[PDB]
């Protein structure tokens, strides 16, 4: 008994962590250099 | 079972709520500044 | 000259609401005895012996309207004062 | 007798009473301050002029504050579900009447800024709709009193 | 596609999960634990009934909130250059808050009939109980959405006539014809709410 | 391609302009070089500001 | 008709109607008599903050409705969220109340509430001086007055129409069009009086004759006004109101319904009648009258809806009022024997300085802009056609 | 409940209002049959007085000349448009910055070739619009080769983005730059339609054919330009557009031109540039093919400006707008002249 | 006697039926107005004459008010299954017909307005492609008719 | 003998044979307007010669009306599982198929309106690729009947 | 006699009253610093006059400081649900309201800095709105300290 | 984490050196910092490996 309770309180908990990476690690991976000086200027 | 009514209650209602919180989130998050000044 | 009234009217105009509401207060405090009508809060927990308790209390409370008041009484004459300074 | 969840969702009412209603506010206030940055070079002397959509926000928290209070004082440990879903109904409503209503004050609040900034004749009109914009939020408000009683 | 992706991830991953555990109760034989009569009937009505009272306002309001900026933008911007349509289009925002009025009076209507009750088992709290609550939520729901929508239509519709206004002084005569049908469709929903939670006799 | 060199300085108060009358900024720069085509080739750059 | 003699009272009263209290109203006219006594002194003198000028400018209409608040609040009996009691409550005396069946219930009652049921039989009173003050601390007083809020916008927006819209006929006999008058303003009155004079009567009825024994059974009037709208006739559930109500509801409302074909149809026949008498488009005239026939029908609708505002303000200023009282300076009642109005001097600082950023300045705005958007669309939306040029003199300048 | 309706004016609802004010001040028909009778440019002031344009001529211009109403005219069109660009956000603001992008690759290709004769060196300032003025407008002095040009604009000139690999030269003579103005205004033209159908919404249903025509309108006259020359044919076909109506055949039927009677007879084959070219019959009394295109395009603009919450009523009003200038310009001209002959040239707007 | 909670269903299905028939008729006028202002400024002498698409939206709001006063007057508290079926069925039907009505007649609304002030004589045309949408939203309220009187 | 709840998936199918067929339909003359009018601009002599798409549009709805009409007619209080099933499968089917017909009915009258405005010789061969989109929805028909028969 | 799961929300309350809170105090020191990086150039003493939304930051983060501290102060293994539920409605309305008070001072103190920058007498006025959004951070530990108690 | 770090810093760092030399070396001082952060990584899991 208060298998729901256990369940419920696992599940939701491994939601938030699993969310919350995922939107950060895409944050992160997603970010400017720059394209302003050393990288603009060729040859 | 895998839910009890109380449980159920609680669900639904911070579903509303959250659903709610993302529609306010998503507006103030879009927001955007200037580029340059006047004169 | 100092504390020019331009900065202080204000002040005096705001000591006048306090003394005469302050007063206000206090006299309906004490000779009307605050009845609980306009007055909820009191000071103690224990009154089932009987009413002198809460009278005198009532009492007690609105002397606290004293140097409230006497408080202005006395800023704005100050503030008077600074505003004559020209 | 009732059970121990009852407690929870008249809480939770609280909580949006002091979290979505704040949040339209604060929406408000930043764009005003975009505005004013825009018309304080050109026209520098109506900056004190617009004062009036910013504190046209703040009150919007203050609403938000005043049911808190009340949904405060009524809470006890023997609390029925009837009196839970009640408050949970009122805290959801003062709550997204104060979202939208900020949301719209400040949109009218930006075009208000940037049409005085060269006409000043729209000074006015623009103070009219933003007056519609206020009253959204007493609304929500209305039934929270009618929830503190039925 | 910003964030929206976001949005649209957790859309497919729950109907796909849906889809999945559906399947898998079928032919596994277990659909007798799937008893929705047990999710309708423990579920206290008064949880259905005040989240129909808080919808039946949330949704105007938010209608009503989103037809007073679209129209009040272009008016002003429209205003700069032509301040004579200052005053002339109040009645685009007149018509905005009107679904406002109409959501709070049903939120009034909608309040009566909430007599508490003691009784704790389903067979206790009874048909009239659960019609009662199950009809208010419906309408309740109805009165908001209909409302909001009414309220971007008649927005929309003013908008496009503050922007037209400027430039020929003698159209908003023969644009208002429009505003009027959308307000109909406002009212149709209050009616409709109103037929639905007639008999009610909630106790 | 730095075969020359730049050092800046300012002057606190600002100078007036001849031709606006305005108090815009001002500043002044030393640049040394190496050899006479950089003598040359940089006053196309210079008259540009 | 100029509309200025009747908005210089009006505005006053109805800025009252939604400024319901007595200390702000003692305040406001403070300011109003303080920027009046300097006529001559500003006049002559160099300003230059614009609210100043927009103030000065309206110094009579913010006396004028200072005035009116003070009386107002005088009966709303809510002077800064305390009511103002003369001492003539006739409620409870303690051998009446154990007569009555109840003695030393406060035991049980240390932790709950005890609403008492009216009429032991030995009670009742109204109060000549407004509204009764016992109210100000009941707990129930919310509901109380929120029927007599919803009751008393009502009223007052159904008489202040009509005062609206019954001018027009003026007008139309001025002009001399006896095709807009006899089959014109006389429907839209006999419409709006059938629909809406019925709730008045009704509502006066159920005041003043259910008596408090017959609580129970004592029916509600929304339910009796959607019935009849919607012609649904059960014969069980609602008790009828008095006694013939069938014939004359069916017979009010089947006339409300047979007033709209005369306005919708009936006057372009004629004008088409004489137009071909003489030898003009004549489905342009019927799209236009019927435009403006629904136009009326639906919008007349909209603003006896839209009257609720004045409940609305009078409730925010009511709550705002108590809340302002009891969060702040409600510390101020203390224990201690010397250093108390020490800290009473600063916290009454705090809270004037808060109800003066709070209440006096800005809300009061938006109720005083909602009373002019009131006196402009639901007012003047009925007979000021408003189309005309003012002079542009050559004074110089 | 439309798909790019909803949130158009959450942050472009002021804007639109100023622009579809200002576009009130094109004049219509009338006022160009009122100002065709002016007797004298004081004539022509007082008459532009009263209408929308009034006051901009206060200055001490007692010997009034067209030098003076041309450079107020512009001063109107670049600080308009200066307010306009400065209280935008950045989806605004992009779409505004492509527009300036064609004055930009304008003045620089001006500046290139009045250095190429080395009579003037810096008196080529006033000539050049100062709404196409980037940081630097001045280093196109020392660009011997188009690598060094390549090199000067590289850095803050975006214009590096629509050049930086379609140019590959070391000498820098008179005849190259044709070839560079072609290919800068192809990869603009490629750049803004991309940007165009990415925007996505009205904007793009709304703007598509006009782009659309300017990509035929230049084919069409780099292939009538390029007969008796010495640019070879495929580096001609090197130098279309590729967002037209004219796909298949703008590189295997032009590029196969060698005069008149050939374009005539593919410009013959869809209806409207048939038309278009039978207007245009190149007689001595009849316009050349330039005012028919010209006719088309405002033709096009004004039909654009009949959707509610389309993006380009900002770029569509400004070139009508500097159409209008134009105008105005000829007529001061035949009262410079002192004769009305060919006063009735004038392109009617609106 | 019918189970407890017969009457979910049919409350459900009356009020899905309203609310998407309101949702095309919304979008469908929205369109239709968008498209009358952005016409009216070059040819305002023509604007009786092409209002008609808003007329025929309101066609669909008819509709699902019709649906939702028979289901509602049908209901009652104690209903079998196979009638709230029938109801929720119904429902769902006349909601979506009206929804797919109202995106075709506004779009082509939308397209007519500006068609007819290109060209008069297209006006006839384009009545005609109006009654093809009208009739197939007309379709769905016959099905759903069938479906609440059995 | 039987369950009740086996009423449900039927009126389900009798609201799919009604929903995503008319969706369908709506869509083809929505686009079918956005070449229309965009033709009748240089030649509206065409414009009669350009109504056929929408008239197959037309028959498109007209399959799932059929349909929808028998299915309703099917039905009653004390159906076995399996009438049931067989309803919504029928149901199911024949809208989803109107649904795709008429899509790419929509796009291809759009298409070929816009073409034959300049080649006339184009009108006939775009006739035959209606006729191939035509019978797409006729076979959805098809598969209909066998399951309402049986 | 009481569940052990009764400590779950309330010590989610003493975490999340601080993590939000911090989180808008990580957008009003940053956003700010952006803004003070333009600002450093024009006019390199003025530092002192745009030091003000970092403050504010500060201040704000000290809020969810002392309401995260005097929450956790309260916690026992006995706890009731009641005490739990009233810390977790605390914790989260004091967190969520400190996250918008972050993000509004962030944004005006971007605009404001180079807005002072180009124009000096901003300065004073730019404070100004600076005070109301601090205010919207007092009024979330206001409810919290009514939540502490009662 | 430290792969996200040690990517964009490695990109920064190495574009900028193909022109001034002198940025070589103090490049490796802000990789050594990344380097440090995974060390942390991995310590905290050798204690949960062993309690």
């Amino acid at each position: 008994l208060e298998y729901s309770v256990v369940f419920n309180l696992v599940l939701w908990i491994m939601i938030g962590l699993a969310l919350a990476v995922i939107i950060t690690s895409y944050n992160i991976w997603n970010m400017d250099p720059g394209y302003d000086s050393i990288i603009y200027r060729m040859t | 079972g895998f839910f009890s009514p109380g449980i159920w209650m609680g669900l639904l209602t911070t579903l509303f709520m959250l659903f709610i919180f993302t529609y306010g989130l998503h507006m103030i998050l879009s927001l955007k500044t200037m580029d340059r000044f006047d004169d | 000259l100092c504390c020019g009234p331009k900065l202080a009217a204000c002040g005096i105009v705001l000591s006048a609401w306090g003394v005469i509401m302050l007063i206000m207060l206090g006299i309906f405090f004490n000779v009307h005895s605050a009845v609980l009508i306009e007055d909820v809060p009191f000071t103690e927990k224990d009154f089932e012996n009987g009413p002198q308790n809460i009278y005198n209390l009532y009492e007690q409370v609105s002397y606290n309207c004293f140097i409230a008041a006497g408080l202005y009484l006395l800023l704005g004459g100050f503030s008077f004062c600074q505003v004559r300074l020209n | 007798n009732n059970p121990e969840y009852s407690s929870f969702f008249g809480v939770m009412g609280a909580s949006s009473a002091m979290v979505f209603s704040a949040m339209g506010a604060a929406y408000g206030t930043a764009k005003s301050g975009t505005g004013i940055a825009a018309m304080s070079v050109m026209r520098p002397e109506l900056i004190m002029k617009s004062i009036i959509p910013v504190v046209m926000a703040g009150i919007i928290a203050i609403y938000g504050l005043v049911v808190a209070v009340l949904i405060a004082n009524s809470l006890t440990d023997g609390i029925t579900l009837y009196r839970s879903f009640l408050q949970l109904g009122a805290g959801l409503s003062v709550g997204l009447s104060g979202l939208a209503a900020g949301f719209a004050i400040g949109i009218v609040g930006d075009a208000g800024v940037r049409g005085t900034a060269q006409q000043p004749r729209l000074f006015v009109g623009m103070i009219l709709i933003l007056i519609f914009a206020e009253v959204l939020g007493l609304y929500g408000l209305i039934v929270a009193l009618i929830l503190s009683t039925k | 596609t910003g964030l929206e992706l976001l949005y649209l991830g957790i859309f497919v991953a729950f109907w796909a999960c849906m889809v999945v555990v559906g399947i898998c109760y079928t032919i596994f034989d277990l659909g007798f634990r799937f008893d929705v009569a047990w999710f309708l009937t423990e579920t206290s009505p008064f949880m259905w009934s005040n989240l129909g009272i808080g919808l039946a306002i949330s949704l105007s309001v938010v209608g009503a909130a989103w037809g007073i900026y679209i129209t009040g933008s272009s008016i002003i911007g429209g205003g700069v250059k032509a301040p004579r349509i200052k005053t002339k289009n109040l009645v685009s925002i007149i018509f905005c808050e009107a679904v406002a009025i109409y959501g709070i009076i049903m939120a009034i209507v909608i309040s009566n009939m909430a007599e508490p009750f003691s009784a704790t088992e389903p067979k206790a709290i009874g048909h009239r109980n659960y019609h009662a609550g199950y009809s208010m939520f419906g309408a309740g729901l109805t009165v908001g959405l209909s409302n909001l929508f009414c309220g971007v239509c008649v927005g929309i519709v003013g908008s496009g006539a503050a922007l037209a206004d400027a430039q020929n002084p003698s159209l908003f005569v023969k644009i208002l014809i429009v505003e009027i049908f959308g307000s109909a469709i406002g009212l149709f929903g209050v009616i409709v709410a109103i037929l639905q939670t007639s008999r009610v006799k909630m106790g | 391609r730095g075969n020359v060199f730049l050092r800046q300085a300012e002057i606190e108060n600002p100078l007036e302009d001849p031709v606006t009358g305005d108090y815009v900024h001002k500043s002044v720069f030393i640049i040394f070089f190496q050899g006479d085509q950089l003598k040359n080739r940089v006053k196309k750059i210079c008259e540009g500001f | 008709i100029n509309p200025a003699p009747y908005t210089v009272i009006t505005f006053p009263f109805l800025f009252a109607v939604m400024f319901g209290d007595f200390g702000h109203g003692i305040l406001m006219t403070l300011f109003a008599v303080w920027m009046v006594l300097r006529e001559s002194r500003i006049l002559s003198q160099k300003h230059e903050n614009e609210m100043f000028s927009m103030v000065f400018s309206g110094r009579y209409i913010i006396l004028l409705m200072g005035l009116f608040s003070i009386y107002t609040g005088l009966i709303y009996n809510d002077c800064f969220s305390k009511s103002l009691n003369i001492f003539g409550s006739s409620w409870s005396v303690r051998p009446m109340f154990t007569q009555g069946n109840w003695t030393e219930e406060t035991l049980l009652g240390s932790s709950v509430l005890q609403l008492n049921p009216a009429i032991p039989g030995v009670f009742g009173g109204p109060y000549p001086f407004g509204i009764d003050p016992i109210w100000n601390i009941a707990t129930n007083k919310l509901t109380f007055l929120n029927s007599f809020k919803m009751k008393m916008s009502v009223i007052l927006g159904i008489i202040h129409m009509l005062f609206g819209v019954s001018l027009s006929l003026f007008n139309h006999i001025y002009f001399k069009k006896p095709l807009n008058i006899y089959f014109g303003f006389i429907p839209e009155i006999i419409f709006m009086s059938s629909l809406f004079g019925y709730l008045v009567i009704l509502i006066f009825y159920k005041w003043t004759a259910y008596d408090a024994h017959s609580s129970r059974n004592a029916p509600s009037l929304l339910i009796h006004f959607i019935n009849m709208f919607l012609f649904s006739y059960p014969e069980s559930g609602n008790a009828m109101l008095y006694s013939g109500q069938k014939g004359i509801q069916c017979f009010l409302i089947v006339v409300a319904m047979l007033c709209v074909p005369w306005m919708l149809l009936f006057k372009p026949l004629i004008l088409r009648h004489q137009y071909l008498r003489k030898k003009f488009d004549f489905g342009d005239t019927m799209v236009h009258q019927a435009i403006h026939t629904i136009e009326y029908c639906l919008g007349c609708i909209s603003n006896t809806a839209s009257y609720l505002r004045l409940w609305a303000l009078s409730l925010a200023h009511a709550q705002l009022s108590e809340v302002l009282w009891t969060m702040v300076i409600h510390i101020g009642l203390h224990v201690r024997s010397l250093a108390g109005g020490l800290g009473l001097f600063f916290i009454f600082a705090a809270f004037a300085t808060l109800t003066v950023a709070i209440l006096l300045i800005m809300e009061g705005l938006s109720a005083f802009l909602h009373a002019l958007r009131l006196h402009w669309v639901e007012f003047q939306n009925k007979f000021y056609t408003g189309t005309g040029f003012k002079f542009l003199p050559f004074s110089f300048e | 409940s439309f798909f790019p309706e909803l949130y158009f004016n959450v942050d472009n609802g002021y804007l639109e209002g100023l622009v579809r004010g200002l576009k009130a001040g094109v004049l219509s028909q009338a006022d160009y049959l009122n100002l065709v009778q002016c007797e004298t440019l004081e004539d022509l002031k007082l008459h532009l007085q009263s209408t929308d344009y009034g006051n901009f001529l206060a200055n001490e211009a007692s010997p009034l000349t067209v030098s003076v109403i041309d450079d107020k005219l512009k001063e109107k069109m670049v600080v308009e448009f200066r307010h306009m660009r400065n209280h935008a956000y950045e989806p605004l603001a992009s779409f505004l910055d492509f527009i300036t992008y064609s004055y930009m690759i304008d003045n620089v290709i001006l500046l290139i070739t009045g250095t190429l004769h080395q009579r003037s060196i810096a008196e080529l300032v006033p000539k050049c619009h100062p709404l196409g003025s980037f940081e630097q407008m001045e280093a196109v002095n020392i660009a011997q080769t188009p690598a060094e040009l390549y090199n000067a604009i590289l850095v803050d000139t975006p214009l590096a983005a629509f050049f930086q690999d379609c140019i590959s030269e070391q000498d820098l003579d008179e005849m190259n730059i044709e070839i560079i103005r072609n290919t800068l205004y192809k990869a603009y033209l490629e750049s803004f339609y991309k940007f165009c159908t990415l925007l996505g919404g009205t904007t793009a249903d709304a703007m598509c054919p006009i782009l659309e025509f300017e990509a035929d309108r230049r084919a069409f006259i780099i292939t009538i330009n390029s007969f008796g020359t010495e640019l070879s044919k495929e580096d001609r076909a090197k130098l279309f557009p590729h967002c037209g109506r004219l796909y298949p055949e703008g590189l295997a039927q032009l590029a196969r031109a060698d005069d008149y009677e050939q374009v005539k007879n593919v410009a013959d084959y869809y209806p409207e540039y048939k038309l278009l070219f039978e207007g245009a019959g190149s007689n001595p009394g009849d316009k050349t093919l330039e005012d028919r295109f010209f006719e088309h395009e405002v033709k096009l603009n004004k039909l654009a400006f009949l959707n509610q919450f389309h993006f380009g009523v900002f770029y569509a009003f400004v070139k009508l707008k500097e159409q209008e200038c134009r105008n105005i310009v000829w007529i001061a001209e035949c009262i410079a002249q002192r004769h009305r002959a060919k006063i009735d040239n004038y392109i009617p707007i609106f």
